[PDB]
Formats: structure tokens, C-alpha cells, sequence
């Protein structure tokens, strides 16, 4: 009914670049917002169109402009690119009670792609100790080594999806804090109850689907071009 | 939409040969945009005054157009309002008794 | 403007109280309340002018001749944990100044029950990893060591608590953390 | 007796892309203060002599306030082309009254405020300041808009409060202008109009304001159920004028009496046919 | 001074 949306949910790119980020409501509401929060603070407005060629500064409006051609959307734009802008940015929408935000959009302006890396992932089996201990089983899932922070990590029974019985880390810890371009790594438990675990008919795949470049990014280096791809990890059920 | 009452009078009592003000008080009319012209003998007067666009509580418009004239037993003023409200141009001729 | 607490703790049950004081109100401007839950954007919770408005989820309670007013959250889950914001909102105006509100924790309960776990890959090879897990209610974690913060799972049969540690060393296993610190010291290796 | 007004207007025009917002505030029936767009540069000019004091702080707080207004309308009248279907670049007319009425006692009486559209009706705030009223099934579009987002709220928070306490202000010095009137200077005019038929006309002109009440009669007795009577008019110069007619036989003249009744007069002003 | 109108438009 009230759903905001916004495309190139994830997005990477170098500095000096043209950026340029997407918002669509699909409701015509006459007034529609860009917004920007980093990790640090919170939501600055950036700016905010009460109606198509009608659009009014805000609070940040330096580094950026928009454009509101039609109610449903309304776009925004970073002609220069800048690494400071590497932000995360929410749409929004209101026709006079509260305003409906979208999922946001991240947004990483880096100096050089050079420091971008895909990641690479291993599943943890169950501790044979738990597994007489609390009658439960708990597999660990470990993203090691990525960046930027562009990842959504799942698990996969047998094929289906499940969210049952799973815990992802809120925020993907650095493994070398001192550099200030910091590599990333992230953790996921799915618990299942130790006689589950205990059939190897069953499946059990950790998916991380990371969010990198894509075709028109130029790449030099030797290594193969770190673009948007699912690496996973998989574990066969254990009778032993 | 509601056709414009017009009225066409003079500000001072009729003295033909001393100077005074012909006034077209149209009201009652809508939309706002309407278009009215005075008359001397048949043509159009130039430099002529309209008052501030402004309506009532019933929604419908009103102003005052007036100018400067001279009446005489000869002259025969009159006030014409087109207005998107009536086929073409309403003519309404001056009237010293009224 | 308005002000709010940085912080506020809470626990699974507990019926939770949000202030906000905010004198110097236009009285033709309302006051909002939205909830933002960390990688989602801000959603509404409810607003009111005066008197005392409510929704399906919590009561809002304005404060007489405003000035101030305060936020309810009957008996919260861990989903209610969040960032709720406290803004004022003119009836003319569509522009709202976020704070950064009030970071809303929930404790779950359920009994502790230390006991760290030590797992390998399952493409056996040398790399290793130590969880921690079930210290319920106990901040800590204090060199080349791996420590992520504890993850609350809710099992939707039978509560559940757990940190993942490693230090790439294929070598070591539990060797820094975890080192005659907390918890009963007994492990499993 | 005590009353604010603030009419506005915003008008479509072809091609011209932009409406022509104006807003023109009453009181006590007396505009004291005009906003235009057209203007060379628009903003609020005082339109009464009382008003020539208020600060440069509050014109450029109103004018503010009324170029925030215009662009409400703007959108507000892009929305209603979608509701009746109305195609784009064309003359179009949303208007809107709101203002306090106060009593004797300077405390609050009624609230006003109501909108209309094309001439038209549209949509009014009721007299308990709570709810609604939608004229045509497209009001009800707007109605159920301004319900579900607590509109009210903000209109009574002003015709109760903000209005109120400026209104007082605008009479504690609308007190020396509002009060002085002009009286009426009639006089019965002879014209013959058939054979053995006479109209007489009583004129009546100069006085302020523009309520007045003018009266023929017989011998005596109340004559209107055969009078011809013109709406009242302005002179131009201030002040307005009006008159009354009756048609009777010739020789009969002096028959007929013309009382004419206005605010600024001691007592009522009997008429009658000279020489 | 002028009523402001609520923000929702018609």
C-alpha cells in the first residue's frame, strides 16, 4: 500500500564520477525527500521537492542536485563525486501526514578500486561438544575479507531459504582498524536441533551475495575483476 | 459561472460642462479574467482606472472601472464588458436619470 | 527542537518510557515519533498535537500545556529495539530535523549457561573458531584476535546467545581470547 | 461586529504556466492589507493608513508567509485538474475565505473557513472546527485527506489562538478609523415617463459604509412591493451611493414620503417633491 | 497576520 523504493540499492564508484541515485513511490504523492545519514551522525536533508520543477535546497544541498519530473520519482545527482559522500542515502515521500522512507541506498566514493575485494567464505561445522551438551547444533558462517561493506549474507536448507533459527551480525567488524581503508569480515550462527544435524541427506549452504563493480567499471589488475557475485560455502550433515 | 450585473452612473451629479467621473461597477461575475472598455460616441477611451480584483463571500467578483469625462446632451457614454460568460461584449449605455 | 536521552535500557516484557522534553513549542506544530531500527530507514510510530493520541503499537502521552511529552512501548519484543526519534513537525511545513534520539536496547532473558565451543571448516583443513556463547546480560570482549559482538537468536521452537572468535593462526586455537579472564575458565577444546 | 477576513484567490491562466495568487484581508469589512502576484515586486502593501506603522519585521514576515501560501495553491490546483479530469494550461479559479468572529465580549465567537472551486463550493471546516463538509464527490477526496492527516487541528489552532490575538492588535488601532462615517445627502428627482406618469427617484449620496436603507411610501403607509431599487455603488472617492424609485400618477406628487435610514445619521431622513 | 495552510494541499 505505502511502499517507497529506491534502485542501485548498493553502489560503488570513483571519485570524480557521475552518481546518480533513483526513488520511486508509485503513489503520486506531491512531496518526496533526499536524505543522507552516515554511520557517524544521523539523517541530514539534502533536498525536497514539493511538486515536479518545484525543489527547495535543504540542509546539505553543496555536492549535490536533483530532479523531479514526474511525482512518482524523483532522482538525485552527484555530478563530482566526492569521498566524503560516500554516505548512506534515503528517499522518502509524504502527502501531509508523515513522511514513508525508502531501503536506502549505500553509497561508497572511493579513491581507488584498487581496494576493492570480493569475499571469501567457509562454513563451521557443529562442535561435537554442543551437541551432548545442549542437544542443539549450531553451524558458523564466516565471511573473511571484503570491501566495501556491500554484502547480504543467507542461509539455504536443503534449497529453501531460512530464516529460522538465524543470527547475522549487525555491523561487519574491521580486521586491521589502524588502515583507513579497513578490509571487512562477518559472522552468521544457524542453530539446529542436534538430531537435524545429524542426517547427511541435508544441505547446508552459506550464501553471501557481494554488491562490487559491474560492466562499465574499467579494471587493470591482475586479478579477476571484483564484480557483484554470490560466493557461498556448503556443508554436508554428519551421522559419524 | 454567473454573468456579470453591470451599472454605469457618474460619481457627481450630471452638470454638462463641468468636469467629473463616469464609473462601470461590474459584480456578480465568474471567472475573474473579464474584459470591460468605455465608450465616448462610439470608440474606445483611453487611460481608464480599474479597481483592485476582490470578491465577496457568494465567491463572485467585483470592480469599479472609471475615467474622466464631460458630460453633454449630445455625448452619449457607455460601458462595454466582455466576459467568458456571454456570447460577446455586453453594451450598457449611460443613463444621467439613473 | 526538541532533546531526548542517548540511551535507554529495557528488557524482554518491560513496559518502556520514552521522554522528550521540548519547551518553546509554536503549539501550531505537532510532535512525531519515528522508530528507525539500525540498516533500515526511519518509519513513523505515531504523532499528536495535544491531548493523548495511541495505535495498535504504542500510546503517545503529551504532556499538559505542552513543553514536554513521552512515548510508551507496552510489553516490547527485541524487534522493538531501535532509535526512536522526537521531532516537532510545523502543520505548514513538510521539513523535520532528525536528531539522533534515543537508543533503544532490549535485554532478552532466559538463563545463562557459559560453555564455548571450538569448530573447524567443513572442507576439514587447519582453520579453526572458538564460540562463545549463552553469557546473558554481560558487556566485555575486552593483538591479532577476532571478536564479534553478542548475536541474540530467537529459536522459534524452544533465549540463545552467541559470539564467533578466530585469529587466522592455524596453529593456535583459544590461545589469547578467553585467557584467565571470565566464565568458568572450563571450555571444550 | 468584530471580525478578520483573509480572502484569496489563485487563478490559471493559458500558457502563462504561473497563477495569479492574491490575498486581500478584511477588517470589520475594511481591507487593510493586499497581496499580488503581478506586482512588480509582489508582497504585502498596507491598504489602510493604521497599518503604515507595523515594522519592516512584519512585512517581510508576511509576504513570507504569502509566498508560501501561493505555492499551496499551485499544487492544490494541479491536484483538482486530476479530479475532474481537467486538461492542463487553462483558467482556472481556487479560492479560499478564513477569518474570527468575535462578540461583544472580545473573546473568540465562530470560526470561518471555507474553500471554493471553479465558483463552486468545495469544501468547508464546520462550526465546531472538528469536521468537514465536501460539497461534490471530489471534496470528498480532500476531506478524507485532511481527516486521516488531523488537518483541522491546525486551522482551529489559529482561527482560535493566532488569529484572535492579532485581530485585538489590528482594533487597538482600527479604533480611530472604523468608527468615523460620512452621512447621506438626499435628494427626490422628478422624471415623466408616459402620459400622465411620473417616476420619482430618491437619490442618496456620500455616506460610508455602504449600509444604508432608503423607503417610499403612501399617505403614510410602507411602500416596497412596488419600488425599484439599484444595489448600492461606489462613488470611486470613498464613499457609495444609492437610490430608490416609484411610478405614480401625475399631479400626485407630494403624496409620497422617503425616508432614508444610514449609521451615521441622528435620525431618518424624510423626503419629499419641490417646486 | 495571514492564515498558513495546513501542508496537506487538496
Amino acid at each position: 500500500d505505502m511502499k517507497v523504493t529506491q534502485m542501485p540499492r548498493y553502489l560503488i564508484k570513483r571519485m570524480g564520477e557521475n552518481v546518480l541515485l533513483e526513488c520511486g513511490q508509485d503513489m503520486s504523492h506531491e512531496t518526496m525527500y533526499w536524505y543522507r545519514q552516515d554511520p557517524g551522525l544521523g539523517l541530514q536533508l539534502i533536498y525536497i521537492s514539493y511538486d515536479v520543477d518545484s525543489n527547495s535546497e535543504g540542509d546539505i544541498p553543496k555536492g549535490y542536485r536533483v530532479s523531479r519530473k514526474k511525482r512518482e520519482h524523483f532522482s538525485l545527482i552527484l555530478d563530482s563525486a566526492k569521498t566524503n559522500q560516500t554516505s548512506v542515502y534515503f528517499c522518502a515521500s509524504s502527502f501531509g501526514r508523515e513522511q514513508y522512507f525508502g531501503p536506502g541506498t549505500r553509497l561508497t566514493v572511493l579513491e581507488d578500486l584498487k581496494n576493492v575485494f570480493p569475499p571469501e567464505v567457509a562454513v563451521f561445522e557443529p562442535s561435537e561438544a554442543e551437541i551432548s551438551h545442549t542437544q542443539k547444533a549450531t553451524l558458523v558462517c564466516l565471511a573473511t575479507g571484503f570491501y566495501p561493506d556491500h554484502v547480504e549474507l543467507s542461509w539455504w536448507v536443503n534449497g529453501k531459504e531460512v530464516h529460522s533459527g538465524v543470527c547475522t551480525d549487525p555491523q561487519p567488524l574491521k580486521e586491521q582498524p589502524a588502515l583507513n581503508d579497513s578490509r571487512y569480515a562477518l559472522s552468521s550462527r544457524l542453530r539446529v536441533s542436534a538430531t537435524f544435524w545429524q542426517n547427511p541427506r541435508n544441505h547446508f549452504r552459506c550464501q553471501v551475495q557481494f554488491y562490487g563493480l559491474s560492466e562499465n567499471d574499467e579494471w587493470t589488475q591482475d586479478r579477476a575483476k571484483p564484480v557483484t557475485q554470490i560466493v557461498s560455502a556448503e556443508a554436508w550433515g554428519r551421522a559419524d | 459561472q454567473k454573468t456579470p450585473q453591470i451599472q454605469v452612473y457618474s460619481r457627481h451629479p450630471p452638470e454638462n460642462g463641468k468636469p467629473n467621473i463616469l464609473n462601470c461597477y461590474v459584480t456578480q461575475f465568474h471567472p475573474p479574467h473579464i474584459e470591460i472598455q468605455m465608450l465616448k460616441n462610439g470608440k474606445k477611451i483611453p487611460k481608464v482606472e480599474m479597481s483592485d480584483m476582490s470578491f465577496s463571500k457568494d465567491w463572485s467578483f467585483y470592480i469599479l472601472a472609471h475615467t474622466e469625462f464631460t458630460p453633454t446632451e449630445t455625448d452619449t457614454y457607455a460601458c462595454r464588458v466582455k466576459h467568458d460568460s456571454m456570447a460577446e461584449p455586453k453594451t450598457v449605455y449611460w443613463d444621467r436619470d439613473m | 527542537k526538541t532533546t531526548q536521552p542517548d540511551s535507554m535500557e529495557s528488557t524482554e516484557g518491560e513496559t518502556v518510557h520514552l521522554p522528550c522534553s521540548h519547551a518553546t513549542i509554536s503549539g501550531n506544530e505537532y510532535i512525531y515519533w519515528y522508530r528507525q531500527v539500525p540498516l533500515q530507514g526511519p518509519e513513523y510510530v505515531t504523532h499528536g498535537l495535544q491531548q493523548n493520541t495511541t495505535n495498535s503499537m504504542a500510546f503517545l502521552a503529551i504532556a499538559s500545556d505542552r513543553k514536554s511529552s513521552t512515548l510508551i512501548l507496552p510489553h516490547v519484543s527485541l524487534r522493538d529495539a531501535a532509535v526512536y526519534h522526537c521531532i516537532l513537525s510545523g502543520g505548514s511545513n513538510y521539513k523535520l530535523t532528525f536528531g539522533k534520539g534515543t537508543l533503544l536496547t532490549v535485554t532478552p532473558i532466559q538463563n545463562p549457561d557459559p560453555a564455548v565451543y571450538q569448530l573447524r571448516d567443513s572442507k576439514s583443513s587447519d582453520k579453526s573458531v572458538c564460540l562463545f556463547t549463552d553469557f546473558d546480560s554481560q558487556t566485555n570482549v575486552s593483538s591479532d584476535v577476532y571478536i564479534t559482538d553478542k548475536c541474540v537468536l530467537d529459536m522459534r521452537s524452544m533465549k540463545s546467545n552467541s559470539a564467533v572468535a578466530w585469529s587466522n593462526k592455524s596453529d593456535f586455537a583459544c590461545a589469547n581470547a578467553f585467557n584467565n579472564s571470565i566464565i568458568p575458565e572450563d571450555t571444550f577444546f | 461586529p468584530h471580525s478578520m477576513r483573509y480572502f484569496e484567490t489563485a487563478v490559471s491562466r493559458p500558457g502563462l504556466e504561473e497563477p495569479r495568487y492574491i490575498s486581500v484581508g478584511y477588517v470589520d469589512n475594511k481591507e487593510f492589507v493586499r497581496f499580488d502576484s503581478d506586482a512588480e515586486n509582489p508582497r504585502y502593501e498596507p491598504r489602510a493608513p493604521w497599518m503604515e506603522q507595523e515594522g519592516p519585521e512584519y512585512w517581510e514576515r508576511e509576504t513570507q508567509k504569502a509566498k508560501g501560501q501561493e505555492q499551496w495553491f499551485r499544487v492544490s490546483l494541479r491536484n483538482l485538474l486530476g479530479y475532474y479530469n481537467q486538461s492542463a494550461g487553462g483558467s482556472h479559479t481556487l479560492q479560499q475565505m478564513s477569518g474570527c468572529d468575535l462578540g461583544s465580549d472580545w473573546r473568540l465567537l465562530r470560526g470561518y473557513l471555507q474553500f471554493a472551486y471553479e465558483g463552486r463550493d468545495y469544501i468547508a471546516l464546520n462550526e465546531d472546527l472538528k469536521t468537514w463538509t465536501a460539497a461534490d464527490m471530489a471534496a470528498q477526496i480532500t476531506r478524507r485527506k485532511w481527516e486521516q492527516s488531523g488537518a483541522a487541528e491546525h486551522y482551529k489552532a489559529y482561527l482560535e489562538g493566532e488569529c484572535v490575538e492579532w485581530l485585538h492588535r489590528y482594533l487597538k488601532n482600527g479604533n480611530a478609523t472604523l468608527l468615523r462615517t460620512d452621512s447621506p445627502k438626499a435628494h427626490v428627482t422628478h422624471h415623466p415617463r408616459s402620459k400622465g406618469e411620473v417616476t420619482l427617484r430618491c437619490w442618496a449620496l456620500g455616506f460610508y459604509p455602504a449600509d444604508i436603507t432608503l423607503t417610499w411610501q403612501l399617505n403614510g403607509e410602507e411602500l416596497t412591493q412596488d419600488m425599484e431599487l439599484v444595489e448600492t455603488r461606489p462613488a470611486g472617492d470613498g464613499t457609495f451611493q444609492k437610490w430608490a424609485s416609484v411610478v405614480v400618477p401625475l399631479g400626485k406628487e407630494q403624496n409620497y414620503t422617503c425616508r432614508v435610514y444610514h449609521e451615521g445619521l441622528p435620525e431618518p431622513l424624510t423626503l419629499r417633491w419641490e417646486p | 497576520s495571514s492564515l498558513e495552510n495546513f501542508r496537506a494541499y487538496v
